[PDB]
């Protein structure tokens, strides 16, 4: 399926997975027309949550609870295939996606934000490995931009340990979250 | 019998929504479609929306934090 | 040329034209740079503007200095045809543009602002005699949203006037200021 | 020689909405074309993009109140 915005397949994705048992049928068209007016308006789905939340008096900090929600797999990127190296693929996915979104939890103490960061690197080169292992075109270009936002989320860190702006660095974990699940769904769509 | 939600949020809010897309972007018919898919979804299933809603909220509430 | 979204011609187009003078050609690479960018992501204008605003520890309400904004003539919704009606039509446009740009102005005290409330639908009634005689297809639905737009700006004065949220009241006459533009622009392109 | 807005203020900027753009809606090649349009104008003309952004300033401080 087709690569969609964060909120979507973060925040209402797993929604519209849960609303299954409740009816397929209606679940199936809400998801569906969620991605279609998504497509035809880039943010609106984030624009509909934070109004809702807004309406119900629900108050939060977006883009550091998108951080945690972007930890679920996405099962539409998952990889189907049976085979050692792809679901290897899926799982070094998984627990790079999974260690960042443990951020917002550590980030304001510093040594157990310290080690998070070792956890990351190592989930990173981790992930590199395995998907430089599996190139058995459009592949090493997503790998190039995976290896770009890692080096960007690194020019991130130090900069937040100049300033400590903590946002910035939620903002950049997000987008190698979205380029890891980007990697995901390019080698399953080719 | 149908949802609360219909009326006090998917209304107003994909009106705000609908104003916003068709003065700027231009095509506000799949936002539209959204809107009535709601309504499609609550005659195939009465309360779906406002479980929606729930899971909404329930999930953001989940991994929200101070 | 083509409707572009309101923080564009109403915020950006001003400062173009007010840099021709400086240098014709960058002013318009600027501008026809700014068109295509905010046609590929529509929205972008604004972000631009209020991430500017934000650096330079400029603090405004966007939306209300907006609507003082777009009382403002727009250059290339302007008929330039010299026979009486269209001319008429410029005007009747830019007097519910500037009246409507009021607002702001006027909402805090009750007796001016239903005295600008007034001279609104004295300007609307206006514009609309104006538009139904200039008519000599899409222009009829043009005119019904127009129509449309009044009746919900009116509403919404209502609602106002019961709850006392001015933002909304902003956003509105936001609305029928584009919807002006909108008719003048489609009776210049046809 | 040149204006300082282009590191101070452009290039931040362009790269935050790059950013917010590519993960979203897809298409980032006109944004930075408008980025590039700034480069080009100022060296066209030194110093119109200080003049740009002054405009802008002026315009949103003019019809600005409380």
């Amino acid at each position: 399926t087709s690569m969609v915005s964060m909120p979507l397949y973060a925040v209402m994705y797993p929604v519209f997975n849960e609303l299954e048992r409740v009816n397929l049928s209606a679940a199936q068209t809400l998801r569906a027309a969620f991605i279609k007016a998504e497509k035809e308006n880039p943010g609106l789905t984030q624009d509909i949550i934070m109004k809702i939340l807004e309406k119900k008096s629900v108050e939060v900090n977006f883009t550091e609870s998108l951080l945690r929600m972007a930890a679920d797999d996405v099962e539409e990127y998952m990889i189907e295939r049976p085979e050692p190296e792809f679901q290897d693929l899926n799982e070094k996915a998984r627990a790079l996606k999974q260690i960042l979104s443990k951020i917002p939890d550590e980030i304001n103490d510093r040594v157990r934000f310290l080690q998070t960061i070792k956890d990351i690197a190592s989930a990173i080169k981790e992930l590199l490995d395995t998907v430089n292992n599996v190139f058995k075109r459009a592949l090493e270009h997503q790998k190039k931009e995976f290896v770009k936002y890692s080096k960007s989320f690194s020019d991130t860190l130090k900069t937040y340990f100049k300033d400590g702006k903590a946002i910035n660095v939620f903002v950049s974990a997000n987008r190698l979250i979205h380029q890891t699940n980007l990697i995901l769904q390019t080698f399953k769509t080719v | 019998e149908f949802s609360q939600c219909l009326s006090t949020l998917v209304r107003p809010v994909f009106g705000e929504l609908k104003e916003k897309h068709k003065q700027s972007g231009g095509s506000v018919g799949a936002l539209e479609e959204l809107e009535n898919a709601f309504s499609l979804a609550e005659e195939s299933c009465p309360g779906i929306s406002d479980k929606l809603m729930v899971h909404l909220v329930e999930r953001v509430q989940r991994f929200s934090h101070n």
